[PDB]
């Protein structure tokens, strides 16, 4: 649900790159291969981690037992 | 042209904003309207 | 005051003789409170 | 894993019979292991590590003059994820009988598992 | 303890024996064959793991004569030792320069 | 029936360790 | 004949990079059976930190308590491994953690909904207080004598922007994770490398010469730098073999399916260790030197 601390495949950590990657994506009309590529991500086992997380957490959240809706 | 994308920037919107219009995603509402529209057949529609 | 009603979503408390039910408005649902305990798990 | 348990507490109780059993405990001799393990009230706290034997739940029943406690039923070792108090929709109000628990199990892919 | 010859398959005289190892695996088992290897008094050698499961080694070691397959791995193991530090001696030098 | 568009505009990702 | 001397004489090492974080050095005229010992120790038995025992004393987050321990317990501590000894397994649990061998990382958050939240705000960056938890709130805390031993360390993550957990209002996390030492073969969170490999230098037997356009296109199959055109003679040389991976493009084609060999030097190995943030690459290698040594040296003076 939420961006994994370490590649499976080999352990270059992605999950400092999330945030990084989303305002790459965003900001500028920046592609995903370069956006993995700015990012440290030049192998595909770490490129494909951080091109294909879902984030899932977002919509976990917005279901919060503790707060008026 | 690209055949497809990883749509990452809409599904991270929708996420956080699910629309205030009519749901995303039409085509995953036509695949339950056999049952929807079952129901809704009998207390709706002509001669009521 | 180690309970949660699930509607209101607003704390709440019972004698354990009073019936259940929000205080606010009227919903009979209630979900636990995490209290803070002493819990260990293994980092792996 | 998510597994949910039922711990409805009408099984005697009929319609108007009195109420037999109340979450909690009693003045009446019960070892404090149970209450290690259980929240002042007699439901379990969240997020407690449950496995065989460990009680669930516990109640002082009135009848026999004693508390009464309710055991796991798995073999696997569990975490609690929370605890539903169930009322009724009725304008009548009545006791506490009614509790829905949700247990948490890791459920980390083994040799044997199917991809 | 952690490396004790099997007495099924030693030998009285010596020369051929069978060492079980523990907490060990290729990453030892093979360096270690090829330095035994290395020694021309031995005819055999090679390692197998007998369950990969159990951290388990077995080296067997078959001389020609005049030695023991106990000394055959002492001196395989020293070469190790001697060639790991030509390796960490010219790394350290290669590093100054 | 037109093949299937090509993904134009591609450059070299793999580069041997150390480069 | 193979003696220490013969291999003294022949090995060598070229460093062709280096870097607090990945090193790319070339072993040349050594085993491949030493050449994977070297890399199978770098990446399992060299020693490392983090967290393994957590303790929980509330988490009303969205993640699961195991699934964030598992996370906590992920991330690299720059820690040099040699300031805190081992762990015990005998000892009873109260007494087995030590000021010596023991790192506490609290936790102490509590997302609270910002009050000047404004107008159209979907960023979660304003609605709520402290909703993002990272790695850097992993506050490192001294025990005992480590005041006086850990002060000049500024103990913290190796990366202080790994994303730990995202919260709501209302909701808590609130823990203390003790960290030992550990390696990489009994789980992979005590691995101190990113990756740890090495590949034999590539080869490029020209049998015939390649003149004109040919060698052209023949130079287009390697990588750019592989390939160059002689200046006077058009024709065709391995520039550098380095620079290669092997593709095999040039055997797609018939012109060169008989003018050229890729073969491949088969004790010349380029290593390339990328260190996790624990520690620097060479100081890695340095020290699976040194477990290899030590490990054959506990071996021999083993009795039998
Ligand atoms: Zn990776
Ligand atoms: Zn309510």
């Amino acid at each position: 649900m939420i961006v994994p601390v370490r590649c499976f495949s080999c352990g270059k950590v992605v999950g400092d790159k999330w945030e990084s990657y989303l305002n790459l994506l965003q900001e500028d009309e920046l592609d995903e291969g370069t956006a993995l590529s700015r990012l440290g991500l030049k192998r595909y086992c770490c490129r494909r981690m951080i091109l294909t997380h879902v984030d899932l957490i977002e919509k976990f959240l917005r279901y919060n037992p503790l707060e008026k809706r | 042209a690209r055949t497809a994308d990883f749509r990452t920037l809409e599904r991270e919107s929708r996420f956080i904003n699910p629309p205030k219009d009519k749901s995303a995603f039409p085509l995953l509402q036509e695949a339950v309207q056999p049952h929807i529209g079952s129901f809704n057949a009998l207390t709706e529609g002509p001669d009521g | 005051l180690k309970y949660i009603c699930a509607e209101c979503s607003s704390k709440l408390s019972l004698s354990r003789t009073d019936a259940v039910r929000c205080k606010d408005c009227g919903h009979r649902i209630l979900l636990k409170a995490r209290t803070k305990r002493l819990v260990q798990f293994e980092a792996r | 894993m998510y597994k949910t348990e039922k711990v409805d507490l009408a099984l005697n109780r009929n319609r108007g019979d009195p109420i037999t059993q109340h979450f909690g405990f009693g003045n009446d001799e019960w070892p404090k292991e149970w209450l290690e393990k259980l929240d002042e009230d007699g439901l379990p706290y969240i997020g407690t590590y449950v496995e065989e034997g460990d009680p669930i739940c516990a109640y002082f029943d009135d009848t026999l003059n004693k508390t009464k406690i309710k055991t796991y039923h798995s073999s696997e070792p569990a975490y609690i994820e929370e605890v539903n108090l169930i009322g009724d929709e009725s304008n009548k109000f009545q006791e506490l009988q009614t509790v829905s628990i949700k247990y948490r199990i890791r459920r980390t892919p083994q040799i044997g598992d199917k991809f | 303890e952690k490396i004790k010859l099997l007495t099924q398959a030693t030998s009285e005289d010596g020369t051929s024996a069978s060492f079980q190892i523990v907490e060990e695996d290729h990453t030892l088992g093979n360096a270690l064959r090829y330095v035994i290897m290395k020694n021309p008094d031995v005819e055999f050698c090679g390692y197998s793991i007998p369950h990969p499961s159990e951290n388990l080694l077995n080296i067997r070691i078959q001389t020609y004569g005049e030695t023991t397959a106990v000394d055959a791995l002492q001196k395989g193991l020293k070469d190790l030792m001697d060639l790991c530090d030509v390796v960490e001696s010219k790394f350290t030098e290669k590093i100054k320069s | 029936r037109k093949d299937v568009p090509k993904v134009e505009g591609l450059k070299l990702e793999h580069f041997a360790t150390g480069y | 004949e193979w003696n220490v001397e013969k291999f003294k004489k022949d090995f060598e090492v070229n460093i062709s990079s280096l870097d607090a974080r990945e090193a790319n050095f070339d072993l040349i005229n050594i085993d491949t059976s030493i050449a994977n010992a070297f890399r199978r120790i770098m990446i399992s038995e060299v020693p490392s930190v983090a967290a393994e025992y957590v303790y929980f004393f509330n988490n009303t987050s969205v993640i699961q308590d195991e699934v964030l321990a598992h996370r906590i317990g992920l991330v690299p501590l720059k820690v040099d491994p040699d300031m805190l000894t081992w762990v015990d397994s005998n000892l009873p649990d109260d007494e087995k953690f030590t000021d010596e061998n023991t790192i506490v990382l609290s936790l102490n958050v509590k997302c609270t909904r910002n009050p000047d939240a404004p107008k159209g705000s979907t960023d979660p960056k304003e609605l709520y207080n402290n909703a993002h938890v990272y790695a850097r709130d992993l506050k490192f805390e001294p025990q005992g004598r480590q005041s006086t031993t850990f002060a000049d360390c500024p103990v913290v993550p190796a990366d202080p922007d790994i994303l730990l957990a995202k919260l709501r209002p209302g909701q808590e996390i609130s823990l203390k994770a003790h960290c030992i030492l550990g390696i990489g073969g009994d789980h992979a969170k005590f691995s101190p490398v990113s990756t740890a490999s090495y590949r034999l230098l590539p080869q490029i037997n020209i049998l015939q010469p390649i003149k004109g356009e040919s060698a052209r296109r023949f130079q287009k199959c390697f990588p750019p730098g592989v390939i160059g055109i002689d200046e006077g003679s058009d024709e065709a040389y391995v520039k550098d073999a380095r620079k290669d991976t092997v593709s095999r493009e040039v055997l797609r084609y018939e012109e060169f399916a008989d003018k050229v060999k890729l073969g491949r030097v088969r004790n010349h190995f380029i290593f390339n260790v990328e260190s996790a943030g624990a520690m620097t690459p060479e100081e890695i290698f340095f020290k699976s030197v040194r477990i290899l040594k030590n490990k054959a040296e506990y071996l021999k003076n083993c009795p039998i």
